[PDB]
RNA sequence: GGGUUGAUAUGAUGCCCUGACGAGUAGGCAGGCGUGGAGGUCAGUGACGAAGCCUAGACCGUAAGGUCGGGUCGAACGGCC
RNA sequence: UUGAAUGAAGAGCUUUUAGUGGGCCAUUUUUGGUAAGCAGAACUGGCGAUGCGGGAUGAACCGAACGUAGAGUUAAGGUGC
RNA sequence: GUCAAGGAUGCUGGCAUAAUGGUUAUAUGCCGCCCGUCUUGAAACACGGACCAAGGAGUCUAACGUCUAUGCGAGUGUUUG
């Protein structure tokens, strides 16, 4: 009818109307990135000529991806993955980086392996593997719409405000992130390096803190 | 010819023999899940025969139906066989193995009036 | 009914993101910096040099 | 033969903390334990009546019950695979106030000035409790604090 | 016959099966220990108290 | 551990309120990678002074490449490790272009001769002899003579394939 | 593999149908799933669950209860709705015009109810004269006053109502149930 | 966890959408297969051959089992609630 | 941002009843012993109850727990035959 | 309007039957210890089992507990007669 007409035509233009602003928003993200990798850039090389040394900001956000399967875990690094939602081997989630989750981190080191995502990495893992969480359900993401029908009361409108809550650890970085379903990560598709794999990265295995190398394993899983 | 169907994938089509049946003749062939203590079957080892469950179910849009995509209905007579009259392209006709001779042949007779499938029109022929 | 991949799939890299447009335009992911000039201190070559 | 008594295993624990045996100083008679008062048990072996068990010192419970000498204090005891509320009346001697919950009410008593001052502004406060955060970007001088040290030592012995 | 004493073997894990339960804390708990001088005048004190709100309500 | 790297690490002992700007302690470590470096680097701090990685800081990390990658040189190599039965030092001598290659070189002879592992090595001292004569070694004092040539007898070519039609010759 | 933190293909422990086999109140619940699912009024929701429970969950409701609840203040013209059965009381001697929905009613419920004016109405006519539940009242009797409830949990100083046969002196009133017997429960 | 009634559509212990999960002794519970006999029903099958029995012949069901063809046979026996 | 972080698979509650009440092994802490494939405790993880890939072989070790299949990638272990 | 955008279509060939497929026997590669049972542990150098057909083991009753279905409901139970 010309009243379902209406509705359709009224419906389009909200839709480019949303569309605008997730363009403008992305834009301004891809801003905001660029211009905060070219000050720390910048910092460094000023605090080497005036003689200094810059000491980059700690890391907010690490990814961790289980690695270690589900028999013979004891009950308290077994309790933490299970609240890291870590649940299978091969599962990674993000955690914001406080005092609070580096004593669940050390609880869970021997059978985690994790590091700092980059935002390559995170926007890979967001595209790809990327499922929402509604009515618990797994939903996969595929469209804006379904992050704006759940994240849009914490301003999340799109894939890309989900990635920059997560790779700037933003207010509703815990909305976002519980949002987010645990990333189920295939094996390396180049295997592990490390003929041993439950040693520590340090010692040639492959668990513990693996700073900024977990991007590399991370985008072979994925 | 029936109803257009998606290709019938069987999943196990050996038929799931009971353990130990080819080696006493008191164990028939009839399956029977092994209960005991130390059983290799039930306990699964490789290479034992596989136990039937529910995973080798067939799919549900080429369950029931035959290599001709016809379900089978058992017919008894002319009544039985005129309830598949508009049911021709899903439904074959078998006749049960009880029919007459004579019998027999009214039901073929009258299945081929009106077009449903019979999936054994040579029983009691006589040649 | 079916995932289709974005980092395939152009038009899903389209769908969600209406910015890929844009950044594959002004290639935005190959751009070149300013070519500064900052020189680093004595202090610090020597210090990174030293034994 | 099995011993299981009410002070088995209590050699050094109703001990009296050397150099600090004795008379009890008189504060603790002079502090006042009302209901609802959550308090630390640890039992002045000195004190013989009105001792705890073994079991309940180092614990800590919501009082209940303010006796002429006594106060009664609701401790809950892991039984099994389910907890147990345990009333005890227990002597002044063998309580103290828990230091825990005085901050706690310290931090109630700044939440509401925050808030109140939070209310005489239009802004914002965030009153919550955050964790250690990951430091900040720094620039570390080098004027007077050159980087300067060595490598590892050899083995000497020094026996 | 020679044979296992007593072990605490798998009792953590029985007990954690179903959880470990805390006992539930109600507002108004009983009044069963609290002194009796004490509750002889709570139950009047409380008397007089619905009694007066009665009054000033109707 | 490839070819390992060369990092300086210094690090700080994080400032207090009774001590800002701390002493910045600093290091010359070989390890595979920044996370191996660091990790050395609180290793060898907590040999030598009153911090661990919780009261401290990392305030740079930098790889040391080689100055002259492509020179020949002699390195006297100062090592202390952990045998079986005890502690000792010793003082080898390599001949490499590069601080790395000569480290990585150590660690092969100490793993083979020594049968010590990476975990029982210290690295106390990496230093090039400048000059021949303070060369203490004869397996690097060989290499050190005037107009220096070696032959290559019994030559063995790697075949690509299982069969052979030739009877082959170990010449070179 | 997975770890599992519950139960895998736990159901939810809730009747989704009555277990019986009245097709009548298949018929009920059939009405009461579309208005469940097409109203979005929570009554429909609340009568849905209640038609699904059994005979101990029914408890029947009594007429001076009825009346009691339309004592309350601006409660009078309600339609008070009992998912069960209404039963009769001769205790109280007045009873009010009201609008009573319910499965059953007793014969003496019955005729004290339109006796006094009132009208007895089956679950679907409230549904055609209230399809939101709107101005009802939903009542329900007492579970818990059921002789079986007495023995309960019965257990040392629990004051549970032993599971007996016969009742009186010889009978469970002895060491275990007096100090100069044994001791006290 | 949901959707689906003013021809849903006359299968609403239906049809469909969505997501997760699947080891197992003792044990528990559920849904089914088979047997002897009973009430109803198919105005069911049958001396033109019931039941039985044989069949590295066929079909259906994950399976319990069901169905059919051939041979032998000779008086009765099945489907469904 | 209602007073830390993380998770929450729904939370709370009741009734009823089966089996079981011979255990055993492994890392670490341990007692008796000269010691044990001995006897006895603590915490955990296993086997019992459990197949799979590896340790040639083996209840317990390592890896990993299992519906029916396809493709990819790996773990532990390996790559002369 | 089109499209690679909420899951394969277009064009062509051969055959139209044992060709694909099913069953079946055999051969080859790799795997596969005999079931039941008591047991911490069974392939055990533990016990029962030579083979086959038929028979063969949680039944009924009195009094009850929980739960559920039904009838009536301050009542209820016709069936001793
Ligand atoms: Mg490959
Ligand atoms: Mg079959
Ligand atoms: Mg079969
Ligand atoms: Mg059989
Ligand atoms: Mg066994
Ligand atoms: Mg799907
Ligand atoms: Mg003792
Ligand atoms: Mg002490
Ligand atoms: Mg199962
Ligand atoms: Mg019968
Ligand atoms: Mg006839
Ligand atoms: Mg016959
Ligand atoms: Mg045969
Ligand atoms: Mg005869
Ligand atoms: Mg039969
Ligand atoms: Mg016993
Ligand atoms: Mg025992
Ligand atoms: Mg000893
Ligand atoms: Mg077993
Ligand atoms: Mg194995
Ligand atoms: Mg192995
Ligand atoms: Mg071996
Ligand atoms: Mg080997
Ligand atoms: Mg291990
Ligand atoms: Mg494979
Ligand atoms: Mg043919
Ligand atoms: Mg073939
Ligand atoms: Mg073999
Ligand atoms: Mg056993
Ligand atoms: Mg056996
Ligand atoms: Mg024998
Ligand atoms: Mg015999
Ligand atoms: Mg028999």
């Amino acid at each position: 009818a010309e009243q379902v007409a209406a509705e359709r035509a009224a419906r389009k233009a909200a839709n480019k109307e949303k569309r605008a602003i997730i363009l403008e928003r992305n834009a301004a993200y891809q801003k905001e990135y660029e211009t905060a990798e070219r000050n720390i850039i910048q910092a460094k090389r000023d605090a080497k000529a005036a003689g200094s040394y810059y000491v980059e900001a700690q890391h907010k956000l690490v990814f961790v991806v289980r690695i270690k399967g589900i028999n013979k875990i004891p009950p308290k690094p077994r309790k933490v993955l299970q609240l890291l939602r870590l649940t299978r081997i091969n599962s990674g989630t993000f955690v914001k980086v406080t005092k609070a989750t580096l004593e669940l981190l050390k609880l869970i080191e021997p059978y985690v392996a994790y590091g700092y995502p980059s935002y390559s990495t995170i926007r890979q893992l967001v595209y790809k593997r990327g499922f929402g969480k509604i009515n618990k359900q797994r939903v996969p993401l595929s469209d804006n719409a379904i992050i704006e029908a759940n994240l849009g009361k914490y301003g999340i409108l799109s894939i890309d405000d989900l990635i920059h809550e997560i790779i700037t650890v933003g207010p509703h970085f815990k909305q976002a992130n519980n949002f987010l379903w645990p990333f189920k990560l295939s094996n390396p598709s180049g295997g592990w390096g490390v003929p041993r794999k439950f040693k520590h990265f340090i010692q040639g295995g492959s668990f513990g803190n693996r700073e900024e190398f977990i991007n590399k394993l991370v985008k072979s899983m994925n | 010819a029936s109803l257009p169907h998606p290709k019938i994938v069987k999943k196990h089509t050996k038929k799931f023999k009971r353990h130990h049946s080819d080696r006493y003749h008191r164990v028939a062939e009839n399956w029977r899940k092994q209960k005991g203590i130390d059983s290799v079957v039930r306990r699964r080892f490789r290479g034992n025969i596989s136990q039937p469950k529910i995973g080798y179910g067939s799919n549900k849009k080429t369950k029931f139906l035959s290599p001709s995509g016809h379900k089978t209905f058992l017919v008894a007579n002319v009544k039985d066989l005129e309830t598949l009259t508009m049911h021709t392209k899903t439904y074959a006709a078998e006749i049960a193995h009880n029919i007459s001779a004579k019998n027999r042949v009214v039901i073929l007779a009258r299945a081929k009036a009106l077009g449903i499938k019979v999936t054994n029109p040579k029983g009691r022929l006589a040649l | 009914v079916l995932k289709k991949n974005p980092l395939k799939n152009k038009q899903v890299l389209l769908r969600l993101n209406p910015y890929a447009k844009v950044f594959a335009a002004e290639k935005l992911g190959s751009k070149k910096a300013e070519k500064t000039g900052t020189k680093p201190a004595a202090v610090f070559t020597e210090t990174l040099k030293h034994d | 033969g099995k011993s299981h008594g009410y002070r088995s295993r209590t050699r050094y624990m109703f001990q009296r903390d050397f150099r600090k045996h004795g008379a009890v100083h008189l504060s603790t008679y002079l502090k006042v334990y009302k209901v609802g008062d959550i308090v630390d048990i640890k039992a002045n072996g000195s004190i013989q009546k009105g001792m705890p068990h073994k079991f309940y010192q180092g614990k800590t419970g919501v009082v209940y019950n303010v006796t002429k000498s006594s106060v009664g204090v609701i401790i809950n005891k892991m039984v099994g695979n389910r907890y147990l509320e345990k009333r005890l009346n227990l002597r002044v001697e063998h309580i103290k106030h828990s230091k825990c919950r005085q901050e706690f009410l310290e931090r109630v008593k700044a939440n509401a000035a925050k808030r109140a001052e939070a209310k005489a502004q239009g802004v914002a406060v965030q009153l919550k409790r955050q964790p250690a955060q990951p430091r900040e970007s720094r620039i570390v001088s080098t004027e007077g604090n050159v980087p300067q040290t060595l490598a590892p030592v050899p083995y000497e012995t020094f026996i | 016959a020679k044979s296992k004493n007593h072990t605490a073997h798998n009792q953590t894990r029985k007990a954690h099966r179903n959880g470990i339960k805390k006992p539930k804390t109600y507002k108004y708990p009983s009044l069963k220990g609290v002194d009796p001088k004490f509750r002889r005048n709570h139950k009047h004190a409380l008397h007089g108290t619905a009694k007066a709100l009665a009054a000033a309500k109707k | 551990m490839a070819h390992f790297k060369e990092y300086q690490v210094i690090g700080r002992r994080l400032p207090t309120e009774s001590v800002p700007e701390p002493k910045l302690f600093r290091m010359r470590i070989f390890a595979s990678n920044e996370v191996i470096a660091k990790s050395r680097y609180w290793y060898f701090l907590q040999k030598l002074h009153k911090v661990k990685k919780a009261s401290g800081e990392i305030v740079s990390i930098n790889q040391i490449n080689e100055a002259h990658p492509t020179k020949v040189k002699n390195f006297g190599v100062w090592v202390r490790y952990d045998s079986r039965s005890g502690t000792h030092n010793m003082y080898k001598e390599i001949r490499d272009v590069s601080r790395v290659a000569a480290v990585e070189t150590l660690y092969q002879d100490m793993a083979a001769r020594h049968r010590a592992r990476f975990r029982s090595i210290h690295i106390l001292k990496v230093a090039e002899i400048e000059k021949t004569a303070d060369v203490k070694r004869q397996y690097v004092k060989q290499f050190l003579t005037k107009d220096l040539k070696f032959p290559l007898p019994h030559r063995v070519q790697k075949s690509t394939k299982t069969f052979s039609y030739k009877r082959p010759s170990t010449f070179y | 593999g997975i770890d599992h933190t519950s139960k895998q293909h736990k159901r939810s422990g809730h009747r989704t149908a009555p277990k019986s086999d009245n097709v009548y109140l298949k018929l009920l619940v059939k009405l009461y799933t579309f208005l469940a699912r097409r109203t979005d009024a929570p009554f429909n929701k609340v009568v849905l669950k209640a038609l699904f429970l059994s005979k101990i969950n029914r408890p029947p409701v009594s007429v001076s209860r009825i009346a009691r609840a339309l004592k309350q203040e601006g409660a009078a013209n309600k339609t008070v709705v009992v998912v069960g059965t209404v039963t009769d009381d001769a205790r109280i001697f007045e009873f009010p015009k009201t609008t009573v929905a319910a499965l059953r009613f007793t014969a003496g419920a019955r005729a004290k109810i339109v006796k006094a004016g009132g009208e007895c109405i089956t679950l679907d006519q409230l549904a055609v004269r209230a399809p939101k539940g709107q101005n009802t009242l939903i009542l329900r009797g007492p579970r818990n006053s059921r002789e079986a409830v007495r023995h309960f949990g019965m257990g040392p100083h629990k004051g549970k109502a032993p599971r007996i046969l016969s009742t009186g002196r010889k009978f469970e009133r002895a060491r275990g149930r007096r100090r100069s017997k044994g001791f006290k429960v």
